[PDB]
């Protein structure tokens, strides 16, 4: 079996394989997460459009358990591996603790999986970041982010993938108690945030919500373009 | 150049650069001195302190009641080797109910440390040891190297500027056999002091001492416990 | 030995996996292979490369593989690699049937193989498999289905798609002619020939030069059939007759 | 390109030297040991107002009597921290006593050079850890602060900075430290020094501080307790 | 670069990594073995690199079985490991077959082990050559020499290390077939003093061992007084 | 322990050059011919046999796998011996389970699968051989080629080794569907004569046949007889 | 092509652009490093192996300098090329033959032993991590049906049986000498087999031997056990040749 | 006895250009009947069936695992498996568990997929194959079944006469066995059709 050391240090303390995995993430479709007051929302760009595609089969938003879901940006095949590993783990937790995972527990687990693939022989790092959202047993809403290095943090809102710099700038100016006071406004904040980067708005924004206890709902194109117009016409005034 | 990255690559002059390079790890450690009389084996070591507020690195380690070591080079490799030596000593007392003879333990270090010098992707141990022991053949000072070679010594110094210590030790070695313990440690300290910049002196913060002999299990002296030995370097 | 390791499973400086990309170039040169979804079934149509006169014609197809009772596939790329993968697909499908006593849903079979391909890009120091696959099938969850997978371990569902030589061109023609929700197997067959005729531009299209398989449902049972040459000639005839109308 | 266990002509392992350079990319952390207890203080380094500051943890409890501050590649620290935690619990299980700060630091440091690509199990460590650690606690030797870097070298320090501004911070520590210094003085000293060296204006959310005292278990300062200490400074 | 692995032939059919290992042996000081009427005698020019070393440190003469001596040149850690291999082989032989290993068979077995380190990128060749000597009433005196490629031959006289050729030309002057071990020790000491370059390397110890009728087939260090008599004879012969 | 990385990889244009280079070893090997007649199969090959000092009967290029299946090759002989041994072993494993001789196509599939492994597996090069495999089963003759990539093809007739391209066009203007075996043997030997150089004896070619009775090498005296016309 | 090279195709056993294996080619050059030549010839009644015996050093025990080896009581061998490689191959052959007898209850045929060693050598041409052995093995024995046998295998893993053959520096010349001689002989078969072998060797080297400068080994239909000729025995042949 | 734990009986019988295979329908655990429609005969092809008596868990496992192997065989080969080759496949499968066997003893009945020639055989629990030209039996009432078959079977029976014979052999044999019965199912296999019947039968 293959034992080559793949992720190694360079002069100045760089881990080049990890930096390169991070470049793969920067070329993924834009993903956005906002933690609301009693809701969490994930929105993600495109990726390709293409009329002949079966839309169902390429989603970048994914249930991990009833109370935790995730979006990713980067190498989609890599993301699938992470997602399935996390899904298995959620069931082990339930098995041995008889509670669902906290969002932090499963984030911590995904992050340490990723970190291991930066320090084990024979393997390259995963080329993905993840936005992980849900609710803890006591109702507290949560948004976490992981990256290829295994680092993770909690966020009020965030973006990953292409144009994440500019979307994050927008969330910084626009994430207020007012902007998330209600469910529709929280959803609108995700869409406005994408509508800044999303090439042919929009059209190709996929979007999903999780409510306290209520489990992942994906919005359909009919439900989305309701919000799109309801915001596009408000910005004329 | 093409010959210096792998311990399995002989150079065209019949050298192994990786082993030579591992030996530089020991030349850059802080100096330690080992010497012996008819009855005792002594180790003396200089401790390098990182900053003024750091304690000073341990240089001397207990192996068994009859054996201790002084280290120079990579500390993590020193501990790995020290743990090997400890285990070999415990095994011998478990099996035979007597101390492992010092020369036999040193043979085991040679055999153990030679192995990674001959396999691809392994590396030499980057540590040299001075080994003080006492057994049926009396006191001993042995030296081990990253090359896996080892030496039975009247006295020895390794580490930075140890050439001065070696010289002092040659100058006075004909005295050592007949020295009492105090004279012998004094000699060890004088040799170690030769390694220091003209400014600087032996202090209770930077000197560590290890002693074993006929009447005495391997004992380590640090900090306030070295003051008896430092006073009356007269 | 580090000197001789070409390092097939590492990132490049742009976050790229060169062996995967290079494998995708291999595929681009292989025989053109298309898949079309209809309301009453699904088809595969592929360019044959085994066309030399002295070849012997011993199996029921060249590049169409039955996977289990309800599914088939075709391939573009390294043939021997495709034989390893199609053998693995059959194994997975029987493991599923053993365990659950029901056929593997189409997307589940595709995903299981794509996880093997993904592994080959992440660990093991091996070259990836030089294959893209088109998968056709029926299951009780989503009925008639068409999937595409490639050496990265990525896949997707499609209503019509193409891999191998002149794919980009083929997909433009499909984009233009395909009627979502309104295709029959008969019209998809017509479109398939139309597409191959344009994309085998070296040269004049012959039944000996293509293979078509269809997948349909009859009396609660999946039927998977490779069209006989008489039927392929008849379809080519009808396409040429159709272009006779084209101006007046 | 060369193997991960290659010595340079100066007798150092390239990978370890490079891991030592990665420590300089970390936030600054400070440890001070007094006769009344040890304190640990760390710059959080908030990169966006959207990030939750409490999700940054660069000081962690090892056991009730031992905390740990880290700098460098933080993801690498997790397995070291977990190893420390497991070791102290094993010691407790086996011996029914608390493990010394020194012993914990030693056990963690034995992981240091355990990397390489053809001695070991199917996918063991490919490289060293890009982390430095300050272990601060109280055992029967009294209060204690130990430093450890990627070489596996560890040592007791009366006061020590690590991370980006550690030269700097270490100078100021030489200046202010004295053996008879109180814990409350050490707390103030380390926040004054962090305040100098941090790019951002020190406040009660972009730092952490913890203490361990002979009296009292590992204690992370609250926002409220930080503000009270920040008033003087 | 055709000279970095023992698993690579050069275009002329050479294995440079074995040749380079041989160069390590040829940099070492000289060891000699001489077979005679009633046994085998070994001598080594043992350079003293520090006056701080104990007399007897870094022995280059080893007992590998009670009836077998080994004399080495080249990288000493490699040589010691080979002495361990040889010991183990002699031991296993006795456990399996129930008698003392024949010298020739021990030489062949260890040479195959040396040979195994000349085929692969995974390992490097041993940087040592060594002689094996024994005596018994049944087999007579036997002296074998093994080099880093793993070749093994028997000899009447042999030298290894850096004054190899000079040593051989002196050995050739002896009618060793008709001499006893007691006569030959003095001649071994003599030859070591002849080939020793006293200008280039200052201090050496003479190391002497033998096996023969006179030791009852046991490999033993030459006794101190006989060694000193031999040295005195050698030194005075140099005059 | 062994190298765990592939020695065959994709080039920037999508080629596995080690396999191409293996194919060049095949193209440089001695010529081999296979013709499927109506009632059998003939395999024929040239002995690259210098010296009268060779004992021509000491090693064979035309080899039996089973009672009903046989092989020949172009390319590297020692590589061929590996594959002969594996084919034989694969045939036996099949027979132990199924109690029926392995169908020619099933044998070709399993052998080709082995050749594929050597294009991807750690620390090995591909086989520098192409095989022609003949057999008789389901009352019918079969001729297959298996190449260094692990690709295989069913032929009516073909050639491999030096000058194979011409050999192929020579067969194209000479093979018919309804040809008998005795005739096919003649055209096989004529096809080798095209690219021979040296004058043909029964000692420097080898011929194997496959029919309802099974597979066997022709004997020197039998080859002598076919050569008298040629 | 015509001596082209890509990547590591001169360092490890991968194909060159012409489909060559340079490392295997180079192993054949290694056979000549030793500077020795060997000859083997078979007749109806016996098979003989002759090689040079060079003892440049007076201080060698010349009884230990040989390239003739007994593999079993009935199979002999001459080795040509790198000495330590050759010895290893001898051990392996001895092991393969002993193992054959244990499993199958009869002596390994010479052809099968040669084949097995050749097959083992083949692995070193296809796997990258070790080199081929730079040596060549010639085996003799009596087969009950086929009579005396001479087989040779090489670092490429090729093997063949022969009427006569050679190995080492003057292999080509020996091959020509032997070819010219068999054509002359009826039923293309050697009859004066020890004489032909020694003459061939002496011609191609231009030496005219003393009985201490060659070694001779034999197997015969009447006496199938492998036998090494003594000096005196060899001398009787050298003298019978001197006088015609 | 492990094989009487569930009880049960199967048999197969040859006629002119047809074969028959039959089984009782009880699934019981020692004395207790649990169900009366338990499947013991499984199609391995259009004209090829395997009947398994013995331990009910192994009946099901062997049927399922055999099916796994057969599907892969058929996908890989050109073709539908031959009766004799199925027997060998089954033999090999059972003998792999030589030192910890499945507790089932199958019978096979079919027609060759090309020739349509009749085939029947049975195997013991470790895979010893036995082909016959008349009949085979397996289960807790084998002696009863042998008595009925030896007395009633004749060569070259047509489908209607074969049906009556196998039915009477089964019904009367199981009616002397406490742990077999609760119904009998019969498949008659011909070139052009399968005929499947359940029999009026004692339910005690
Ligand atoms: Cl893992
Ligand atoms: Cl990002
Ligand atoms: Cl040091
Ligand atoms: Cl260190
Ligand atoms: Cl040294
Ligand atoms: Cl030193
Ligand atoms: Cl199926
Ligand atoms: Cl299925
Ligand atoms: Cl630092
Ligand atoms: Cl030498
Ligand atoms: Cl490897
Ligand atoms: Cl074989
Ligand atoms: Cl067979
Ligand atoms: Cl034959
Ligand atoms: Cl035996
Ligand atoms: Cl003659
Ligand atoms: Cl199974
Ligand atoms: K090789
Ligand atoms: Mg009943
Ligand atoms: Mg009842």
């Amino acid at each position: 079996s293959y034992d080559r050391a793949i992720t190694v240090f360079s002069p100045d303390g760089h881990l080049f394989q990890v930096e390169y995995a991070q470049e793969a993430v920067k070329k993924g479709s834009t993903a956005v997460g906002v933690r609301g007051r009693d809701i969490v929302v994930l929105g993600v760009e495109k990726k390709s459009v293409a009329k002949l595609q079966d839309e169902r089969t390429v989603r970048k938003i994914c249930a991990l358990d009833d109370n935790v879901c995730m979006a990713f940006a980067g190498l989609t095949a890599d993301a699938r591996i992470v997602i399935n590993r996390a899904r298995v783990e959620c069931q082990s937790h339930r098995l041995t603790v008889e509670d669902p995972v906290t969002v932090e527990y499963i984030t911590r687990y995904i992050a340490s999986l990723k970190q291991r693939y930066t320090q084990s022989n024979g393997r390259r790092p995963f080329g993905i970041s993840a936005l992980i959202v849900g609710f803890d047993f006591d109702g507290t809403p949560r948004l976490y982010q992981t990256d290829p290095s295994g680092t993770y943090h909690a966020w009020k809102a965030n973006a990953i993938g292409r144009g994440a710099k500019s979307v994050r700038e927008f969330l910084e100016k626009n994430y207020t108690d007012e902007a998330i006071e209600t469910d529709d406004l929280t959803i609108k904040l995700v869409i406005k945030a994408l509508l800044e980067v999303v090439q042919s708005g929009g059209k190709n924004i996929e979007l999903a919500v999780m409510r306290r206890d209520q489990s992942l709902k994906i919005l359909n194109p009919e439900e989305i373009e309701k919000y799109v117009a309801e915001i596009e016409k408000e910005k004329e005034e | 150049n093409q010959y210096d990255n792998d311990v399995t690559v002989w150079s065209p002059q019949g050298r192994i650069h990786q082993i030579e390079y591992a030996m530089e790890a020991v030349k850059q450690g802080s100096a330690t001195v080992g010497l012996k009389s008819k009855t005792h084996a002594v180790l003396v070591a200089l401790k390098r302190a990182q900053s003024e507020l750091a304690a000073h690195q341990k240089k001397i380690l207990h192996v068994d009641n009859h054996i201790g070591i002084s280290i120079a080079g990579l500390t993590a490799d020193a501990r790995l080797l020290c743990n090997f030596m400890r285990q070999e000593c415990l095994d011998s007392r478990f099996v035979f109910d007597r101390p492992l003879p010092v020369s036999r333990l040193v043979s085991l270090i040679g055999s153990k440390t030679q192995i990674p010098t001959q396999r691809y992707g392994r590396r030499p141990y980057g540590v040299g040891l001075l080994i003080a022991g006492y057994d049926d053949m009396g006191p001993h000072i042995f030296q081990t190297c990253p090359s896996a070679n080892y030496f039975d010594c009247r006295a020895m110094s390794i580490g930075a500027r140890s050439q001065s210590a070696r010289t002092y030790l040659e100058r006075h070695m004909s005295e050592f056999m007949e020295c009492n313990l105090n004279e012998l440690v004094k000699h060890g300290l004088r040799a170690l002091r030769e390694t220091l910049p003209a400014e600087q002196d032996l202090t209770t913060k930077n000197v560590s001492i290890g002693i074993v002999g006929k009447d005495l299990e391997f004992t380590i002296y640090d900090d306030d416990d070295v003051s008896p030995f430092l006073e009356g370097l007269e | 030995s580090r000197r001789y390791d070409s390092r097939t499973t590492i990132f490049s400086p742009e976050g790229r996996l060169y062996q995967v990309e290079y494998a995708m170039e291999a595929i681009g040169h292989a025989g053109t292979c298309l898949g079309i979804l209809a309301n009453d079934g699904v088809l595969l149509a592929a360019e044959r490369r085994n066309i030399h006169k002295l070849l012997d014609e011993v199996f029921f197809s060249e590049k169409i593989y039955k996977l289990n009772e309800d599914m088939a596939c075709s391939v573009a790329g390294i043939t021997s690699d495709a034989n390893v993968l199609t053998n693995e697909l059959r194994l997975i499908a029987q493991r599923y049937l053993l365990q659950y006593q029901e056929p593997i849903p189409c997307e589940q079979l595709v995903t299981a193989l794509c996880d093997i391909k993904q592994a080959y890009t992440q660990f093991g120091g091996k070259r990836p498999f030089g294959v893209s696959l088109l998968y056709i099938g029926w299951d009780k969850h989503y009925g008639f289905q068409l999937y595409q997978s490639d050496p990265s371990g990525n896949y997707g569902g499609w209503k019509a798609t193409c891999i191998g030589n002149n794919s980009a061109a083929a997909v433009s023609m499909l984009k233009q002619d395909y009627k979502e929700g309104e295709m029959t197997l008969k019209s998809a067959l017509a479109l398939a020939i139309k597409v191959l005729n344009k994309t085998m531009d070296v040269s004049k299209l012959s039944a000996e030069k293509v293979e078509i398989a269809t997948l349909t449902r009859e009396n609660g049972k999946t039927v998977i059939r490779v069209l006989k040459q008489k039927e392929v000639e008849q379809l080519i005839k009808k396409h040429e007759e159709e272009e006779a109308k084209a101006e007046r | 390109d060369r193997g991960v266990n290659t010595f340079s002509p100066e007798g150092r392992l390239f990978q370890v030297e490079y891991a030592i350079e990665a420590i300089k990319l970390g936030s600054t952390a400070i440890g001070i040991q007094t006769s009344e207890g040890v304190c640990l203080a760390v710059e959080k380094r908030i990169t966006s107002p959207l990030m939750e500051p409490s999700s940054i943890e660069k000081i962690v409890e090892i056991d009730a009597h031992i905390g740990c501050a880290m700098s460098g590649l933080i993801a690498d620290a997790k397995t070291l921290i977990d190893k420390a935690r497991v070791e102290t619990q094993n010691h407790w299980f086996t011996y029914n006593e608390t493990m010394t700060v020194e012993s914990v630091t030693q056990a963690v440091s034995n992981l240091a050079l355990q990397f390489g690509e053809e001695d070991a199990d199917p996918g063991a460590m490919s490289r060293p850890f890009g982390v430095a650690l300050l272990f601060g606690g109280v055992d029967e030797k009294g209060p204690q602060l130990f430093h450890m870097d990627p070489s596996g070298t560890f040592v007791q320090c009366d006061a020590r900075a690590i991370g980006s501004a550690s030269e700097g911070a270490q100078s100021s520590l030489q200046e202010v430290y004295h053996k008879s210094m109180t814990l409350k003085e050490a707390i103030k000293s380390s926040l004054i020094i962090l305040k100098q060296v941090m790019e951002e204006k020190l406040n009660a959310t972009n730092i952490e501080l913890a203490t361990v005292q002979p009296g009292q278990n590992f204690h992370m300062f609250t926002k409220e307790e930080l503000e009270e200490v920040i008033k003087d400074i | 670069g055709y000279d970095l692995s023992a698993s690579t032939f050069s275009p002329d059919g050479r294995v440079f990594q074995v040749e380079y290992a041989m160069k390590a042996v040829e940099n070492s000081s000289t060891a000699i073995g001489i077979r005679c009427k009633d046994g085998v005698v070994f001598g080594v020019e043992k350079l003293v690199l520090s006056k701080l070393y104990e007399e007897g440190s870094n022995k280059r003469l080893f007992n590998v079985d009670r009836h077998v001596g080994m004399a080495v040149a080249g990288l000493l850690a490699d040589a010691r490991s080979l002495a361990d291999i040889a010991r183990e082989e002699a031991s296993n032989f006795r456990s399996n077959f129930g008698y003392n290993i024949p010298l020739k068979h021990l030489a062949d077995r260890v040479a195959m082990y040396v040979h195994a380190y000349t085929l692969y990128s995974a390992v490097r060749p041993f940087g040592c050559s060594f002689m094996l000597g024994s005596y018994s009433v049944n087999d007579g005196a036997q002296l074998y020499m093994i080099d880093p490629s793993g070749v093994s031959y028997g000899y009447w006289g042999c030298a290894i290390g850096k004054a190899r050729q000079a040593a051989k030309t002196e050995i050739e002057k002896l009618q060793m077939k008709e001499m006893t071990c007691r006569d030959i020790v003095k001649e071994v000491a003599k030859i070591i003093y002849i080939v020793h370059d006293e200008v280039k390397d200052k201090a050496f110890e003479l190391e002497l061992s033998w096996v023969g009728e006179l030791t009852n087939g046991r490999h033993e260090i030459v006794p101190k007084d006989i060694r000193e008599e031999a040295e005195k004879y050698a030194k005075e012969s140099l005059k | 322990r062994g190298y765990s990385f592939s020695l065959t990889t994709f080039s920037p244009s999508g080629k596995l050059v080690q396999i191409e280079y293996a194919l060049a070893a095949v193209a440089g090997g001695a010529p081999s011919v296979g013709i499927k007649a109506a009632n059998g199969v003939v395999l024929a090959t040239e002995k690259k046999q210098k010296s009268i000092l060779y004992d021509e009967r000491s090693v064979h290029k035309v080899e039996p796998i089973t009672k009903h299946i046989g092989l020949v090759y172009s390319g590297m002989g020692p590589d061929y011996r590996v594959l002969v041994h594996r084919a034989r072993k694969l045939a036996q494993q099949y027979y132990l389970v199924y109690q029926e001789p392995i169908p020619t196509a099933q044998l070709v599939q399993r052998v080709a699968s082995v050749m594929q492994e050597y294009t991807q597996s750690g620390g090995v090069r591909p086989f520098g051989v192409s095989l022609l495999i003949c057999g008789w089963n389901e009352g019918r003759p079969y001729l297959f080629q298996s190449d260094p990539s692990g690709a295989y093809f069913a032929w009516k007739a073909t050639a491999m080794g030096k000058n194979y391209v011409n050999g192929k066009t020579f067969l194209e203007k000479r093979y018919n569907e309804d040809l008998e075996l005795e005739d096919a043997i003649h055209t096989a030997i004529l096809t080798l004569k095209e690219s021979f150089e040296g004058q043909m004896t029964e000692d420097n070619i080898e011929v194997g046949i496959c029919n309802e009775a099974g597979f066997r090498r022709l004997t020197p005296t039998e080859v002598k007889d076919y050569l008298a016309a040629i | 092509s015509r001596g082209s090279s890509a990547g590591f195709d001169r360092h490890i056993t991968i194909f060159s652009p012409e489909g060559r294996l340079y490392q295997v080619e180079y192993a054949f050059k290694a056979i000549n490093q030793g500077g020795l030549t060997s000859v083997a010839v078979r007749g109806k009644d016996c098979a003989v192996i002759v090689t040079q015996k060079k003892v440049p050093d007076k201080l060698l025990d010349s009884s230990t300098v040989t390239h003739l080896f007994k593999i079993t009581e009935n199979i002999g061998c001459v080795m040509t090329g790198m000495t330590a490689d050759s010895r290893s191959q001898v051990q392996r052959a001895r092991y393969e033959a002993a193992n054959w007898k244990y499993k199958y209850g009869y002596e390994i045929p010479v052809d099968m032993l040669c084949k097995r060693i050749a097959d083992i050598s083949q692995v070193y041409t296809q796997n990258a991590e070790m080199r081929p052995l730079g040596c060549c093995m010639i085996l003799i024995g009596i087969d009950e049906e086929q009579g005396p046998q001479v087989y040779k295998c090489d670092p490429a893993g090729y093997y063949c049986g022969f009427k006569a053959t050679a190995a080492g520096v003057k292999q080509t010349e020996s091959t020509s000498f032997l070819e010219k001689k068999v054509k002359k002989k009826f039923d293309w078969t050697f009859e004066q087999t020890v004489e032909t072998a020694i003459t061939c060797l002496s011609t191609v080297l231009s030496i005219d031997f003393k009985p201490s400068e060659i070694e001779v080994g034999v197997v015969t239909v009447e006496n199938p056990k492998f036998r090494i000729l003594t000096e005196a025995e060899i001398d009787a042949h050298l003298v019978a040749l001197a006088e015609r | 006895s492990i094989m009487s734990y569930n009880g049960g009986a199967v048999m197969a019988m040859k006629g002119k250009n047809c074969v028959a295979i039959a089984a009782d329908r009880r699934f019981g655990i020692q004395a207790q009947m649990v169900t009366t429609d338990f499947q013991k005969i499984f199609p391995m092809g259009d004209r090829l069936y395997i009947g398994l008596a013995g331990l009910a868990t192994d009946v099901q496992t062997v049927a399922q695992r055999l099916k796994f192997r057969l599907n892969l065989y058929e996908l890989k080969e050109g073709r539908q498996i031959k009766p004799y080759t199925l027997m060998s496949m089954v033999a090999n499968l059972l003998y792999e568990k030589r030192f910890g066997p499945y507790y089932t003893e199958p019978v096979i009945a079919g027609l060759d997929p090309k020739t349509f020639k009749p085939f029947i055989c049975s195997l013991d629990l470790i895979g010893c194959p036995m082909v016959t030209d008349d009949f085979v039996v397996s289960g807790t009432c084998a002696e009863q079944m042998y008595g009925m078959c030896e007395s009633l079977w004749e060569p070259n029976m047509d489908p209607d006469h074969l049906f009556e014979t196998i039915s009477q052999a089964m019904l009367n044999a199981v009616d002397r066995d406490a742990v077999s019965g609760m119904g009998v199912i019969v498949h008659i296999i011909e070139k052009d059709k399968i005929t499947t019947r359940t029999l009026k039968a004692r339910m005690d």
